[PDB]
């Protein structure tokens, strides 16, 4: 597996919104990587 | 409830014209558009949230 | 031969300020001089040998 997680001065800027809001990790496997944070963590900096 | 509907024309474009393709080649990646992201990465480092 | 030497003075620079900085965050990699690698990616591609 290579799941290399996403790249977040990127996402910092979005190209454009989702719509609808849904509990994404009830379905993962549509995914690569995913991952769940609570609140904040030390990783995202 | 209606007949004729109004569709757009033409596709959309991605060219690595710029320096998204230095990258490309130099770096090993790319970014859709790095014009921008580029760019935003400038005055967020410096106005506001 | 001699006793005095003439000997540089200051140290060099290396600074990310730039196009660099941008590949630093985003694509994760920094040339050590882009905005002149970058240039002349760009002349050569479209000129000669």
């Amino acid at each position: 597996r290579d799941p290399p997680g996403y790249r977040y001065a990127a996402a910092m800027v979005p190209t454009g919104s989702i719509l609808s809001t849904i509990e994404v990790a009830s379905h993962r496997r549509l995914f690569d990587f995913f991952a769940r944070v609570r609140s904040d963590e030390n990783s995202l900096y | 409830e209606d007949t004729e509907a109004d569709v757009p024309v033409t596709y959309g474009e991605m060219v690595l014209n710029g320096a998204n393709l230095v990258t490309a080649l130099v770096m090993g990646k790319a970014v859709r558009s790095l014009d921008d992201v580029g760019r935003h990465l400038l005055e967020m480092q410096e106005e506001q949230l």
